C-alpha cells in the first residue's frame, strides 16, 4: 500500500501518447517524482512533479494534492521511450512505487515475416530458428516443450538504412525439431514463408 | 563528474563478507543504500546525511553502513547469506530526500556453494542464405547457453570496432529450468547487415560476451575449470559463399 | 485479430486524463469511430476519427493511417465517463473492437471505513454487513466459503451534499458469520470501524 | 423518438419462435442486427437496405429476417436454441457502413426447460445505528435473490416518487453457486439519505424489482407457482430508532 | 444587483493565485455553480459550490450561506486560465452572473523589446509595425491619430521551443508614418531597438 | 456527441424570420434558450421540461418556441428587428436548473439595412529582415480589415495544415470608425517560426479568413459585388532572402 | 527588485475573500514568512509558510518553490483584518518587502447618505459638514478649492450596537459654504439628505 | 517581557545627534536595527550576533552602533540631517535570522530649521440635531490643525476614560497646503453614540490630541510660543437641548 500505480504493460504505437496516474494515500507527502528505469540499469530522474503542472517538453506532469494523485503523459511516443516508469513520493521518507512497463512498438512499413534456418559455426550444426520481420502486431509465446527454448520478440534498428524489423528466437537440442514446426504454440502469421533445402 | 559505483558484479559464499562503495565527484550531503527485488520498489537500507550518520528503512539483516570521507558512503555485509541476493543500488542527494542520483548498481549472488557457477557457452551462428535471397541482408545469432549467474555482458565486434549500429540483445536473460530455484540461464543477440556486406570475406565478426564468476582467491575444488571472471567469444568471417 | 485494442481494464482517479489506442490491421480501411458503450447498455457514438486530428472537446482522438493506427484521448475524467470505449473501423463491411473498460474511481476526502450491520424487516432477520467509505484504493474480494456471498465495491453519490462514498455488502446464510469476520479475505484499513451492542 | 428496440428481455424453451421489432424514426435507409457474446466485439447477423435485402455476417444458424416497412427491421428465430443465448443489438443509419444509431438492446436467453425459472425475492434492510451515530447517515440495502436469468431491473421508490441521488446498484448479478452453469442470480442495492431523513417516520421507501419471465401461453406443468413476468418488492418506514 | 461579482479584468502574472468573488442577495438560494467561458464561445461549468468548500484541483471554491458569499481560487496560475469566470446562482430558477475576466499575463525571461517593419507581399505595401518581446511590465496603448490602428498586446507560444513572445500590431494609411513614432502614445522600454534601413 | 447548435453565424435585415436548431444527443428532459449581451449575465429566453413547456425567462420580443421531438428545441424569430442582434446559446439539462450543457453558440446580426454589410480584405505581411538578422526568429502579419459584421474565422495554413502552434490572433475585432455605431472591424494576427523555416522556399504559408455574409435568397442592388459567405485568403511563400 | 510583493492597496469589501502574491529571486532561499504590520506600528510574526502549505485558520499560506511563489489567502475578510502584510525571505540575511496594504471596507447594510452640520463649541463656529451614512459603493474625493478642506471617508465600528458607519468631514474658512454644496466634488448619491433648517 | 525602545518621538536640527535606546528582555543573542520608509520596505543599518558586533545593512552616512551589554543594542547618529527623517524599528533575535521580534518603533524627523514646528488645534463640534432626529444617533467630531510634523496620538475620552467602540480617525493627516513639502497638517475623528446617550448631560465627552515637538532645552528665538510636547484638549458635555 502507501503508493499504487498503473499495473500491467503499456504496449503502444510508436507515435501515440501514453497517460500514467500514480495515487499516494497520505496526505502529508512533500514531494512528488517521476523516475525513468531501463531495463536492467538504474533509476534515472525523469520528471520533478509540482502542484503547478508542468509544460515541457512533450513530457508532461500534473500534482492534484487535493485527490492525492500524480500523473505523466508521454505525446508522441519513441522506442527509446520504451522503460519501466517510477513513482516516488516523498512521505516524510520517500517511498517507491513497482512502476509501470512501457514497450513502445516500432511500426512495419512491408511486414514480409519469415522463419529461417541459420547453421552452427564451428561445428556440431546445432540449430536455431529465425523468427523475423514480422509486424509488430504478431505476439510470440512459450512452447508446450521444455527442451525448446524461446525468447520474446526484440527490435532490431540499421542506422543507415533506417530500417527496423522485430525477430524472435528458438532452439533445442537436435530432437530433430524443424523451424517449420517451431512456434507451433504462438499465432503466427497466414503468410509465413518456410524455406526446407 | 558522475556517482560512481562499484562492483558491478559479485559473487559471495554463504558466510563470506564484503564491501560495495558509493563514490559521489558532486559534493552532495546526503547519501543512500537501497535494495532492489521484484515485485516491490526500491527499499532503504541506509543513508547517512554528513560524516557520521546512520539509519532507518529495513537494516537487519547484516547490513552496516559507515561514512568517514563526505564523497563514499560504503555499505558493508559481514556475514552474507540468502537471502541478501539482489541488486543494489545507491544515490546521492543535495536536497534532504530530494532528486537522487543513482548509480549504476551492483548485482550480488550469494551462493551457500560455489558448485553451481557456470560460464557461458557462446555459439555464433550464421546467416541462412534464403534470408540473402530473398530478403538481400544477413543476420548473424548469437547464443549463451548454461551460464550462471546471469551476471553477464553481450557485445558484438566488426573488425575491431565494437557496433551497436543494428543490434538487439534480450533484455533479460531465458531460464533453461523454470521452475528451479537455481537455473542455468540463456542469452541470444542479433546483429543484421546489408548482404553484400556478409558476402565480402574482408569481413570479421565477432560476439563478445563478459561473464562475471568466481575470483582468484576463491576455494574451487570441483573437477571443472575454476568458473571465473573471463570472456568467452565466437567468430564467423565473411563468405562470398 | 483485425482490430486489436488496449487490453485490461484502465482504473483512474477522477481528476485524470486517460490514453486509448487501436489497431487496424487492413491498410485500405475507410472509416474510423469512437463508440462509448455504458453497462450494460448499447453503443453511443462519441467520436468520428480523421486524419486531421479533432479537437471537440475534453476529448481528441487522432488518424495515422501511417502506423495503422487511431487513439482517444479523454483529459479532466469524471466518474460518469465510466464505460466501455470501443473501436470501430470501415473496412469494407466495419469491424467492431471487442473494446477497453474505464472504470473511473471518486477519490475520497474524507475516508472513515467501517462495517456496519443492517437488520431486516420483518422477522428471521438473516441479516447482512456493509462494508462503506473506505477508500478507492481498497479492493473488496469474495470469500473463501462457497455460502458467503460479497459484491464488488460501488460508488454511491449523494449530490445534495456534493458527498460521494464507496460501498460494498455481504451476507450469507446463518454459519453463524459476522462482520467481524466478514471481509477476512479481503484487505482492511487498519483502523476499520467495528461496532457490536 | 430514436430508434426503439422490443422487446427488452425475453426467456425462450428451444424449439420455439418469437420476433424482435427494431423501430426507426430517422428515415434511415439502412438496418442491422448484431449480436454481443462475452468476448468478442459486435457479430453482424443480418442486414438490409431499403425493403427487401438480407445476408451477412454469420447468418446460421436460424435467423431468418425481415424489411417489409422501412422503419421496420424484423430479426426472427423459427427453431430457438442455445447458443442464440445473448445480447441482441438492431442499429440504423443513412450512411451504408458509416455513422449508426443503436436501440436500447434485448438480452435473451433460450433454455430447454424453464423448470429453472425463479421470480426474485427482494427484501430490505434497515441502516444500522451504529453508523448514523457516526455518519450522521444512513444507508438501506435492497437485495434480490434466487432468480433466473439475470432479466430483472432493481428501483428505489421514495414516497411514490423515483430516486437517482444518493443510489448504486451493482452492475452485475451475483452466482449464488458459482459452480453450476445456470446457477440463481443475486443483486443488491444501496440508497443512502441523511440521518434527519430517515428518521422522520412519515418517509416512505420502498424497493421495486421488475423481472421478466414466463407468459401467459407458455406450458408449465411444476408444483410451484408460474414464474410469469412481474413485480416484487419491499417496503419500509422511516424510524426514530 | 442580485447577482453581483467583483468588476473589471484581472491582469495577473503567470504564476500567481486569483481569487474570484460574488455577491447574491436571495438569502434562500438553493445551489452555487462557476462556470468558465474562453472567449470568444460558450459556458462550461467548472466547479459546483457546495457549504463544505471544494477540493480538486489547483481550483478551490467555498460557500458562506452566512455573509452570502461565493468564492472561487485559481493558484498557480496558467495561461490557459485566461477566460471569463461566471457565478451562477439557482434560488428559484437559477441566475446567471455578469462574470469577471480573467487574463493570465505571460511571464518572460529573456526580453528584447523590439519594434521591426513588416513590408507586404503582393505590392501597394501600405505599413505595419511590429512591437514584440516585451515583458508584461509594459502597456500598449491605443493611437492619437485616427488614421491609425493599434492592436493590443497579444501572446504567443512556439510550441516546439517552450518559447512565449508578447507582440502588439500597428499600421496605418501612408501617412506616411515610420515605425519609430508609431508608439510615441505608449510607454516603451528605455532600451527598445529600432532599425529603420 | 454533445449539443449542437445550428447556426454559427447570421445576418438578416428587419422583418426576416428564421430559425435556431438545438440538438440534444444525451436524452435528457430540459432544454433553455439564452441571449448574451454586454455588461448584463445571461437572461433566458424559453425553455422545456418534457416536450411540451415554454414560457417564462422573457419572451418578448418575437421569440416563439418548438419541441416536438424531444431532442430537438427550436427557436423562431418572426419578425427580426434591431435590437434582437447578439449571441444566443440554447442548453440541456437532465436537471431542471442543475447543471446545463451549453451549445457552441449562434451570432446573429440584425439590419434595417444590408448595405454596410462588408467582406474582409486579407493581406500578409512578410517579416521583416531587422528581425531575423537578430532574433533568428521570423515573424508573418495577418491582416483583415473593412469587414463587418464580425463574422470570421481566420487559420494559419502551413503547407497544406493548419497550424496553432506560434500564433496568436487577437481576442477581438477593432474598430476603424470607433464612433459610429455600425463601424468595419479589422482583425489582426501573428505566426512566428524559426528563422531557417522561413527561409525555405519548399515551406508555404497560406493567411485564410472564412466570412459569414449574405445569403443566396438576399436582395442586392448596390454596385459591388454582393456581399455572400466566402473565403478570402493572401499568401506567402519562403524568401530565401 | 530582488524580492517583490503585490503593488498599491487592496480595497476589499468586509466578506470578500483575499490573495496575496510575493516572488523571490533567489531559487536557493530557506524559509519563508509573511509578518502582519498594523497601521501604524510594528511588524509581528503571522505565520510560516511551508511547500506543503499552511493550515490554520481561516489564513492560509501556500508557497511553491517551483514557480518562486509565495502566497497569503484570507477567506471571510474582516474588519480587524485591515493592515500591511510583508512577505518575509530567509535568503541568507532575512529580507522584508515593502508588503501590500489591506484596506476591509466595512457592509452597509440599511444606508442613507446623509449631510448634516454640527455646530461648533466654543466660539468662532467655522463650519462642520458630515457626510455620513453611505454603503461602500460610493466614494469621496478631495475638493477643487484649497481654502476648503476634505477628509477621506473613515470607518467606524460601534461593537455594542454591531453598528458600522461610514463618514466624511469638510470645513472651510468663511467662504461661506454650507452642507448642501460641500460634497460636489464627488459621486453623490440622488438620495442624500440636506437639512438646511 | 518583550522588548522595548526608546524614544518614540523626536524632533532634532541638521548637525544635532541623539540615541536610540534598545532594550531586550528574552535573553536572545542576535539584535538589528531597521529603517522604514515610503516605497520601500524595511531597509536593516546595522545588527549583532554577540556582544561587540555591527557593520551590515547598509550604514552611510551617520548610523553608529554599540552593543556592550547584550540586552541594550544601541544606535545614534552623531550629525543628523534629512534624510535620516523616517521611522526606525529595533528588532530582537534569538538564534539567527529567523523569527524577529520588533520595538513598538520610533518616528524621528530630522529639519534643518525649527521655525516651522507648530502644535495641533483641538476643537469638538456638537452633534447636528439633524441627526438624532432621524438616525437617533449622535456623532461627534474633533479637529486638530496647524500642527507639524504628524507626531501625534489623537484619542476620545468618555467621562475619564478612553473608548475604543465607535471611534474613527483619519489614517493620515490632510496637508494644509498640498504644496510645500513642510506643509502644515490636519486630522479629524469621529465619535458616534447612541442618541439617548449624548442627549444624557452627565456625560462628559473629551478629545485628547498629544503632540510631540520640542523639549525643554531647545533652542528658540521665534516671536511665539514654544512648539513643545504637550496634550491639547477639547470638551463637550451631554446636551438634553
Amino acid at each position: 500500500k502507501e503508493v499504487e500505480q498503473d499495473p500491467g504493460p503499456f504496449n503502444v504505437p510508436e507515435g501515440a501518447t501514453v497517460a500514467f496516474n500514480c495515487t499516494y494515500s497520505n496526505s502529508a507527502s512533500q514531494s512528488f517524482f517521476w523516475y525513468r528505469q531501463d531495463s536492467r540499469k538504474e533509476p534515472k530522474l525523469l520528471m520533478s512533479v509540482y502542484s503547478s503542472g508542468n509544460e515541457d517538453g512533450r513530457f508532461t506532469a500534473q500534482l492534484n494534492r487535493a485527490s492525492q494523485y500524480i500523473s505523466l503523459l508521454i505525446r508522441d511516443s519513441k522506442l527509446s521511450d520504451s522503460a519501466t516508469y517510477l513513482c516516488v513520493v516523498r512521505a516524510g521518507k520517500l517511498i517507491f512505487g513497482q512502476g509501470t512497463e512501457l514497450s513502445v512498438k516500432p511500426n512495419i512499413q512491408n511486414p514480409d515475416p519469415a522463419v529461417y534456418q541459420l547453421r552452427d559455426s564451428k561445428s556440431s550444426d546445432k540449430s536455431v530458428c529465425l523468427f523475423t520481420d514480422f509486424d509488430s502486431q504478431t505476439n510470440v509465446s512459450q512452447s508446450k516443450d521444455s527442451d525448446v527454448y524461446i525468447t520474446d520478440k526484440c527490435v532490431l534498428d540499421m542506422r543507415s538504412m533506417d530500417f527496423k524489423s522485430n525477430s524472435a528466437v528458438a532452439w533445442s537440442n537436435k530432437s530433430d525439431f524443424a523451424c517449420a514446426n517451431a512456434f507451433n504454440n504462438s499465432i503466427i502469421p497466414e503468410d509465413t514463408f518456410f524455406p526446407s533445402p | 563528474a558522475g556517482v560512481t559505483q562499484t562492483p558491478k558484479f559479485r559473487v559471495l559464499k554463504t558466510g563470506q563478507s564484503m564491501t560495495l562503495l558509493c563514490a559521489q565527484d558532486m559534493n552532495h550531503e546526503y547519501m543512500y543504500w537501497y535494495r532492489q527485488d521484484p515485485g516491490m520498489g526500491l527499499r532503504l537500507i541506509h543513508y547517512s546525511v554528513g560524516e557520521g550518520t546512520t539509519a532507518k528503512g529495513e537494516v537487519p539483516d547484516g547490513y552496516n553502513v559507515s561514512r568517514l570521507k563526505k564523497q563514499n558512503f560504503l555499505l558493508g555485509l559481514e556475514s552474507a547469506a540468502p537471502s541478501q541476493t539482489s541488486v543494489y543500488f545507491c544515490a546521492s542527494g543535495q536536497g534532504n530526500f530530494d532528486i537522487q542520483y543513482f548509480g549504476a548498481g551492483t548485482r550480488l549472488s550469494v551462493l551457500e556453494d560455489l558448485k553451481n557457477v557456470f560460464p557461458p557457452e557462446v555459439a555464433v551462428f550464421e546467416p541462412s542464405e534464403a534470408e540473402i535471397s530473398h530478403t538481400q541482408k544477413a543476420t548473424l545469432v548469437c547464443l549463451a547457453t548454461g551460464f550462471y549467474p546471469d551476471h553477464v555482458e553481450l557485445s558484438w565486434w566488426v573488425n575491431g570496432k565494437e557496433v551497436h549500429s543494428g543490434v538487439c540483445t534480450d533484455p533479460q536473460p531465458l531460464k533453461e529450468q523454470p521452475a528451479l530455484n537455481d537455473s542455468r540461464y540463456a542469452l541470444s543477440s542479433r546483429l543484421r547487415v546489408s548482404a553484400t556486406f556478409w558476402q565480402n570475406p574482408r569481413n570479421h565478426f565477432r560476439c563478445q560476451v563478459q561473464f562475471y564468476g568466481l575470483s582468484e582467491n576463491d576455494e574451487w575444488t570441483q573437477d571443472r575449470a575454476k568458473p571465473v571472471t573471463q570472456i568467452v567469444s565466437a567468430e564467423a568471417w565473411g563468405r562470398a559463399d
